[PDB]
DNA sequence: CTAGTTGATCTCATATCAGGAGAAGGAGCAGAGCG
């Protein structure tokens, strides 16, 4: 490394090199920090975590018990050891607490003043962070498996919601219009994700093994259906063009938004070109999931090489996105792992699990 | 010429003949085309809804926007009285288009399917009536239409009429309704019109009734409690917001 | 809120990009040079380069390429900025006026995207159908040109290969066809695509993907006769045209990697190839009748380390270097008897990567003087930068103890003074100074037996000589004296004064007025003062009649530069000064506005006044201290106006700029006396005497920063000044190959004495590190101590610790082995330089790299890998730990002010630490929780902390005003566009508070200083006005350019004023100023901006 | 051949106590293994 410092200092390399390379080096060194803890507040498993996109200071966390906890990730104490204390919490006594498991929780991109959370009580509630009161409640006729607000839309403020119904609901937070539906799936929608590149592209994955990308502006159905083989097994599309051979319970666009990673219960992950949904044939090997609900996984950002961190049973498996090489499997949870979220500032990973723990993985040295 | 966002140039002489509101309309229709969504031209009658369509399609063909090299084959469904009116209108305000009439009167004097094929191949503007749409859903819905304008489109206001289903078999996203009154008795009519132009926006019909028609209606009755008045008010505003982009009602 | 003023003391000198073409005219051959933010336009003359225009971009010029669209007369310039401002610039010269009109511009930054590893590539289709930009991984932006935009609307084509090394547009292709090297897991391959602007997507390229060398990093598009491409890798050069595959592995290019290239010909039969070692190769394509027969590489020679090189014409090659001085070389047809064809014609100063610098008050003046570790591997050097007038020493003659100098026109016809007079003790010796030749030949009428207080040319075609005894008015042409006056009591004149018309000479406590008449000397006035005369001046200034009206006097025991009305010797004014020291010189002159008086005391104090022609009353008393020796003031008339010179230990030119009196330094050791001379062989020259010899030369008077160069021939890393020892300690680094062998004689290997570290603690090409002790007068390497094998010296401080009095060179090192990514081992070595030797006084094995050491209140504060610990110097002379601090990722930068320690981190960005002495441990006071990757840090005030993030930004943190009090508040944000390597308190000069210099990778030296709230508000207002008035080259907005920019954040600037933009308020015409100053008057702001420019 | 007329024929739109016997399920609960 001192070579890296000397290269930065002399302008041999752009300073971008040392960031990105050092960021990567940090990611490869992720290790369970016992020099950092997250305060236990969930009585039930953590289904979801979300670090705020601006300033990355606060994390939301949704539990199987229905509570939403709001954690502060900055070490405000002077010690080197700290516990990420829980700022607020939608507890059992809140009048608005969810009744059943919170399945997704998301900071409003663009501003930390409002977050949204959806549950198995069939509601997507929008919250004022400051007063911690709901500002809006959308009711759905079927249990919500995931939602997602666009990380990029300065223009629209749609929330895509996937329920057990076969239809994707778009909920407009600007005047509250929960009527719009995308129709074309056939079984529950286990994962939705807006594109980080394009304002109005949404990808939705369903238990029917199909993943569709939609231009929600468009009035004409899906843009693309991802097909495992790219056409080697080609049929008039009524049942073919499955992304997976099981349920597809996870989606994640890569950072720059040029590829889509889907995980499904055939124990595979695939990487897809998000422009024409073609399959890049990245291998990745066998990725165990048997989650019956959405599997929340992330990608890294701002490294030399992009990584994807996928819950693999009771561990987080780290893979290199574009080559498939499994970097490592981070082993520190006790029960299955439900969600991992990446802190892009410091290359830290937080992962929740059914054992009611949120473990921080920070680079060593 | 007049220029809009991506490549839309409408000829200047044509533009100058238009009014300011008709120009706004042409812009709105093109923005929809960009979204690939449909809309309702709900201008009050006599403002000249047809002129705006002429201008917009003319501009689209002239700009040669990029399957289709500009304006593909298109079908106009209008009430039986006004077919030759539309033919006349295309002929004056833009001679270049071929505007075939599909009717017993017509001008073809052969089998009709040959005419359907002819227009779908040479990329004309097939005018027809709601009846011939109901009666040849098979033939007509086999040719990749580019635009599916319905004039006086309120006739599709019954979601179960045969003509409604036939009109909703067309595949292109560029569906347009020109309807001076896109709602006449109840909102079920509105939902039907939106389900032609934009099949998902207002949800399914049951859900639309449940969420919008019942509350909005109950707020009109004399004996309705004020609470229900306010629910109606809320729902009505939500509905307007939902339908704002896709309805241009001057 | 913080109020900071950033300005450029030295513009960037590193050439990051250069192109040639016909930009200023169809017939001109231009060299366009991009230094980071400056675009420099030259004309390629038959000799050298003639500067024509230098413009300032509001951006780091990332891409810079000339292209000629069809029908265009002359080349247009495409520039892409690091913040992705694209523009197409055309040069329009309208007589004297020169403009750079923006033919198009835009911002092509994608909202999101992984910026490509290899960096911003910008290519232009050889037929100018499109500009291809690779900015992000997996995308390829196309800017059409055939669709003539003014906004540069660009579209992405998705590139199926995500790691693209280099890319070029091929020649002789009906379609725009790109050829790029990309890296996939299966190796590196070269692929081609055809670009369809109509389909806005790629197509199958002419010749399919080919598996190329593993380290292929360069693509060379070869012009039409051959077509194809030449891919340069580390060990091979291969040529592809689709069916042809020439491949060579010239053993000579294996030693270093080829990093730049240039097409010598128009037909691509010859290319220059520059490597990271500084070798220059010529790649030859042998045609066969046309196809390509074979490739040859021949080593032309060596140059500076080239970043970019361009072939101009007639063998003249511009070698633009980021690491060393840029070069203008010649390529000889025949070798130089050393195997080299390269012959350096010219060298352009480049303060290269400034990795460290210090401000030393060398020469014991009141002037700071930067000494910087500039440059790199072969181009490393120490640069000494200072502000002072520079003159050439043309005519020297060594006559001890001069006490007089006067210009005399011995040829009566000419108005040039072709004769020079000098008085030494009791006689006068003259000089013919004929031509450039200097010898002593005697002119009649002047005596070799008496001292001469004055002589010179006077009216009526007469010369005058005032001696210690009596005055002599010679008639020039005919013969010797026909007029003599002497004191009636024959008392020696003690103080004299004279001008072209009259004479005024003091005789003790009384004064005598004489006036000249042709062949006569007439006495008129007389007075009896209280005490003896000290000094006079009677100079006619703005005379316009023939005689001065006024006189000034300094007297003994009543110290006062008083004023006299000339015809009456009467008291117009009597102003005291104080002190027991007699004034030794007094002068009055005009500086652009009116008569001023300049009276000085024997200790360099000097008072400037506003003198009236009617009352001649002294007011506006203000003082300036210049030197310690008694002084003397003699004027020389420049092109522009009167420019007064002060002669003492610190010779200083005196002058007024924009109606503001300036006190410039001259970079000569000492000057006893001065006199103007404008000979036939010497125009407008000076004649400066010292105790030994008579120095002669001329002054440019441009007040430019003078830069000395000490070639080290090895990368300097750190530098500190040990005043007690009169030396600089420099951490140097040289690269050895094999045990090992030096590739060249470095400054370390050429020291007077030497030594190697013999330590008991720890028991291709490698870096050897040395500690150079460098003489602070001669800048010779007094000593070079080599450090252990595989030991990297990182930090270096000079200080004295504890209570012992010795001043130590303390080096913190690390043991670097390739088996690891972060050193586990290192040591703090204490050296003492005494008796020309560098003894090792102490050692301390630490468990990490010692990135930084600051001396902290008698104690050594080192930062080992992630710990900041404080060491104490025990009576036994060893370092003993006192406290540690661990809450750091990497404590890279340490600063100090009192009990407070500012820690710049690798990526946690700043931490305000306090050493509470009462307890003996650190306390984390405040911290900035933003993820800024620091490059340097500084402490401006007790609570303002300047920072530099590696994204070319400056931010100022502030301890706010509960546990939110442990949050530093970023109150200042500013995008510098430069990579700061070092901050340092000091100033290069003799309204603003404090002064922090910084040195950057590009070679900029800038200056941050604190403003008050009122001035900051005013200057921000004018900044907005200038933005509304001044128009930038690529129509970039200044606010956008100075906006804080990071890949995960973007905020507008605040708390920082671009002193460059403000100082640009002078270079605009008066109507534009009035546009600026609509809502106080303009002259107020001109005064303000002048005073602002006074700081650098 | 061509309008005009005329049946069908379709679509669409308009509104508020003296029974008895037996069989099936469920619930309560004793108790017996048994892990």
């Amino acid at each position: 490394m001192l070579g890296f410092l000397s290269a930065r200092q002399t302008g041999l390399e752009d300073p971008l090199r040392l960031r990105r390379a050092e960021s990567t080096r940090r990611v490869l060194g992720l290790e369970l920090n016992k020099d950092r803890d997250v305060e236990r507040i969930h009585g039930g498993g953590i289904n979801t975590l979300d670090i705020e996109p601006v300033e990355g200071r606060y994390m939301l966390s949704g539990g199987s018990d229905g509570v939403i906890v709001l954690y502060d990730l900055e070490n405000s104490s002077r010690q080197s050891y700290y516990t990420c204390k829980a700022v607020c919490s939608i507890g059992r006594d809140h009048p608005d607490v969810h009744r059943y498991s919170v399945e997704t929780v998301q900071w409003y991109p663009h501003d930390t003043g409002m977050f949204t959370s959806s549950s198995f009580d069939k509601t997507l509630k929008v919250w004022d962070t400051n007063t911690l009161q709901t500002a809006d409640v959308f009711n759905f006729e079927e249990t919500v498996y995931s939602h997602h607000m666009s990380p990029v839309s300065t223009k629209h403020c749609l929330v895509a919601v996937g329920t057990r119904g076969p239809k994707v609901q778009l909920c407009d937070l600007k005047s509250g219009s929960c009527s719009h539906i995308l129709q074309g799936h056939r079984q529950e929608i286990l994962a939705v994700s807006w594109s980080p590149r394009y304002d109005y592209i949404l990808a939705t994955a369903s238990a029917d093994s199909r993943v569709k990308l939609w231009d929600v502006r468009r009035a004409s159905g899906c843009l693309i259906t991802l097909d495992q083989h790219n056409g080697k097994k080609s049929q008039a599309v009524e049942s073919a063009n499955t992304a997976h051979n099981g349920k597809v319970n996870g989606l994640c666009f890569t950072s720059d938004g040029l590829h889509l990673l889907t995980v499904g219960t055939d124990n595979r992950m695939r990487l897809w070109n998000s422009s024409n949904g073609e399959n890049t044939l990245v291998n990745y090997g066998k990725v165990c999931n048997n989650s019956k609900k959405g599997l929340k996984f992330t990608v890294s950002c701002g490294c030399s090489s992009e990584f994807v961190f996928v819950p693999y049973g009771s561990t987080i498996a780290v893979y290199t996105v574009y080559s498939g090489e499994q970097i490592t499997m981070l082993k520190g949870h006790y029960k299955t792992v439900d969600c991992c979220v990446f802190q892009s500032n410091f290359q830290e990973l937080y992962s929740g699990s059914r054992d009611c723990n949120i473990l921080a993985w920070v680079p060593s040295l | 010429d007049a220029e809009f966002d991506e490549g839309f140039k409408v000829p200047g002489f044509l533009f100058k003949k238009l009014f300011k509101y008709q120009q706004t309309g042409v812009r709105w229709l093109w923005e929809l085309h960009c979204q690939q969504a449909g809309g309702i031209l709900g201008d009050e009658m006599g403002l000249g809804r047809t002129i705006q369509i002429i201008a917009f399609l003319a501009g689209l063909s002239y700009s040669k926007i990029r399957r289709f090299e500009g304006l593909g084959p298109t079908v106009i469904v209008c009430p039986t009285t006004v077919m030759h009116q539309w033919v006349k209108e295309f002929h004056t305000w833009w001679p270049p288009f071929r505007v075939a009439i599909l009717h017993e009167t017509g001008s073809y004097t052969h089998k009709k399917e040959k005419l359907i094929r002819d227009v779908a191949h040479c990329h004309g503007i097939l005018i027809t009536s709601y009846s011939y749409i109901r009666l040849m859903q098979d033939d007509i819905s086999r040719y990749d239409w580019h635009y599916v304008i319905l004039d006086e489109g309120h006739k599709i206001r019954n979601p179960n009429a045969a003509v409604t289903l036939a009109c909703k078999q067309f595949r292109t996203p560029h569906r347009i309704i020109l309807s001076g009154s896109p709602m006449q008795n109840n909102l079920r009519e509105l939902w039907s019109l939106f389900d032609f132009i934009f099949p998902g926006k207002l949800g399914t019909l049951p859900v639309f009734m449940e969420q919008f028609s019942v509350p909005i209606t109950m707020g009109g009755y004399s004996n309705a409690s004020p609470v229900q008045v306010k629910t109606a008010y809320k729902c009505a505003c939500v509905l307007r917001d939902t339908i704002n982009p896709y309805l241009l009602r001057r | 809120m913080s109020y900071n003023y950033v300005v450029t003391a030295q513009k960037p000198t590193a050439v990051n990009g250069c192109v040639t073409g016909h930009f200023t005219s169809a017939e001109d051959l231009n060299l366009l040079i991009a230094k980071n933010t400056r675009l420099e336009i030259y004309v390629v003359t038959a000799e050298g380069l003639r500067p024509v225009k230098e413009v300032g971009m509001y951006g780091k010029i990332a891409v810079m390429e000339l292209f000629r669209p069809k029908g265009e007369s002359k080349d247009l310039l495409f520039i892409l900025t690091a913040k992705y401002n694209a523009c197409i610039l055309e040069y329009k010269q309208s007589g004297e006026s020169i403009d750079i009109i923006t033919r198009a511009h835009g911002n092509v930054q994608d909202r999101i995207g992984r910026p490509s590893e290899t960096g911003i590539i910008g290519i232009i289709d050889p037929e100018c159908r499109m500009i291809g930009l690779r900015l992000y991984d997996g995308l390829f932006k196309v800017i059409p040109l055939d669709r003539d935009n003014k906004e540069l609307k660009a579209f992405n084509i998705r590139l199926e290969e995500l790691h693209v090394i280099d890319v070029k547009f091929l020649y002789g292709c009906q379609a725009p066809t790109i050829c790029f090297v990309y890296q996939d897991p299966q190796g590196r391959h070269v692929k081609t695509y055809e670009v369809s602007l109509r389909e806005k997507e790629f197509n199958k390229g002419p010749w399919k993907q080919e598996n190329v060398e593993a380290e292929a990093s360069m693509v060379i598009a070869v012009p039409e006769p051959f077509g194809g491409a030449i891919i340069i890798g580390q060990e091979s050069i291969t040529y592809h045209n689709g069916d042809k595959y020439l491949a060579i592995a010239p053993p000579i290019i294996k030693q270093s990697t080829i990093v730049c290239h240039n097409r010598v010909d128009p037909n691509g039969s010859r290319y220059l190839l520059g490597d990271m070692e500084g070798r220059l190769f010529m790649l030859l394509l042998e045609k066969e009748e046309v196809t390509l027969k074979d490739l040859r590489v021949e080593l032309l020679g060596e140059t500076s380390i080239a970043e970019c090189l361009t072939y101009l014409d007639n063998g003249v090659v511009f070698v633009g270097s980021r690491l060393g001085d840029s070069q203008l070389v010649k390529l000889n047809v025949d070798s130089n008897e050393q195997g080299s064809y390269v012959v350096a014609m010219e060298t352009f100063t480049n303060l290269g990567p400034i990795v460290d610098m210090c401000v030393v008050d060398l020469e014991r003046q009141g002037q700071g003087q930067l000494v910087t570790c500039s440059g790199a591997f072969k181009e490393g050097s120490l640069r000494i930068i200072r502000n002072g007038i520079g003159i050439h020493e043309h005519a020297s003659i060594d006559l001890p103890g001069i006490k007089g100098l006067w210009p005399l026109r011995s040829d009566p016809n000419r108005e040039t003074d072709d004769t020079l007079v000098l008085s030494f003790v009791g006689q006068t010796r003259v000089l013919m100074l004929n031509g450039e030749e200097v010898e002593e030949t005697e002119l009649m009428g002047f005596v070799d037996d008496q001292q001469t207080f004055f002589c010179g040319n006077v009216a009526h075609q007469q010369l005058i000589q005032i001696t210690s005894a009596s005055v002599r008015l010679v008639s020039q042409e005919p013969k010797a004296l026909v007029s003599e006056w002497k004191e009636p009591q024959a008392k020696n004149i003690s103080v004299a004064s004279c001008n072209s018309s009259q004479v005024v000479v003091a005789v003790g406590r009384a004064l005598y007025y004489l006036q000249i008449h042709p062949q006569e000397l007439r006495q008129i006035s007389h007075t009896e003062m209280e005490h003896e005369v000290a000094c006079l001046d009677i100079t006619p200034l703005g005379d316009s009649n023939g005689l001065s009206p006024l006189c000034a006097i300094g007297l003994w025991t009543d110290i006062s530069a008083r004023i006299l009305k000339l015809p009456s010797f009467e008291l117009l004014h009597k102003e005291m000064l104080g002190g027991e020291i007699i004034p030794r010189s007094i002068l009055m002159t005009t500086f652009e506005s009116s008569h001023y008086l300049l009276c000085a005391l024997g200790d360099g104090a000097l008072f400037y006044f506003g003198l009236n022609i009617e009352t001649g009353l002294l007011s506006d008393r203000k003082k300036v201290t210049l030197g310690t020796q008694p002084t003397v003031l003699r004027t020389f008339r420049s092109l522009s106006t009167t420019n007064v010179f002060a002669c003492s230990d610190r010779p200083t030119v005196i002058y007024s700029s924009n109606h503001k009196l300036v006190f410039s330094n001259v970079n000569l050791k000492e000057v006893n006396y001065m006199c103007p001379l404008n000979s036939d062989g010497y125009p407008d020259s000076l004649a400066l005497a010292n105790n030994s010899t008579l120095t002669i030369g001329t002054i440019d008077e441009i007040q430019k920063l003078h830069i000395r160069t000490v070639p080290l021939y090895e990368s300097p890393r750190k530098i500190c000044y040990q005043e007690v020892s009169q030396c600089f300690g420099v951490l140097s680094s040289r690269i050895e190959v094999q045990g090992t062998t030096a590739l060249r004689p470095s400054a370390s290997t050429q020291a007077l004495s030497s030594s190697v570290s013999s330590s008991k603690l720890f028991s291709e090409e490698v870096e050897v590190h040395n500690l150079l002790i460098i003489d602070q007068h001669t800048f010779e390497v007094l000593h070079a101590h080599q450090f252990l094998q595989n030991e990297y010296a990182l930090s270096l401080v000079s200080c004295k610790l504890g209570k012992d009095p010795n001043t130590y060179f303390i080096v913190g090192t690390a043991m670097v082995y390739p088996e690891e990514a972060e050193p586990k081992q290192g040591r703090i070595v204490v050296f003492q330089y005494s008796d020309g030797k560098l003894q090792t006084v102490a050692e301390k094995e630490v468990k990490g790299a010692v990135y930084s050491m600051v001396e902290f209140n008698g104690k050594l504060l080192a930062s080992i890998n992630s710990t900041v610990r404080l060491y104490e110097w025990t009576t036994e002379k060893e370092l003993r730990t006192e406290c540690n601090h661990y809450n750091n990722i990497m404590a890279l930068y340490l600063k100090t002010k009192g009990d407070f320690i500012l820690v710049g981190d690798l990526m946690r960005s700043v931490l305000l630490l306090a050493y509470k002495p009462m307890e003996g441990n650190f306390e984390e006071i405040a911290r900035d929780f933003n993820p800024n990757w620091m490059s340097a840090v500084e402490i401006l005030d007790d609570d303002n902390f300047l920072g530099a993030e590696n994204a070319f930004n400056l931010f100022v943190c502030q301890k706010d005003s509960d546990e939110e009090r442990q949050h530093l508040q970023e109150v200042g944000l500013f995008h510098l566009g430069e990579f700061v390597n070092v901050f340092c308190h000091g100033s290069l000069v003799m309204p603003t508070q404090g002064s922090v210099l910084f040195g950057t990778v590009n070679g900029m030296i800038g200056l941050v200083t604190s403003l008050s709230e009122s001035w900051y508000n005013l200057l921000l207002d004018m900044q907005n006005r200038l933005n509304k008035v001044i128009k930038s080259v690529g129509k970039i907005e200044h606010s956008f350019w100075r906006s804080f920019h990071t890949e995960r954040k973007t905020e507008p600037a605040t708390g920082f004023i671009d002193g460059d933009l403000i100082e640009s308020f002078l270079d605009i015409s008066r109507p534009k100023m009035q546009e600026v100053v609509a809502n106080a008057t303009a002259d107020d702001l001109i005064k303000v901006v002048e005073e602002l420019t006074r700081i650098h």
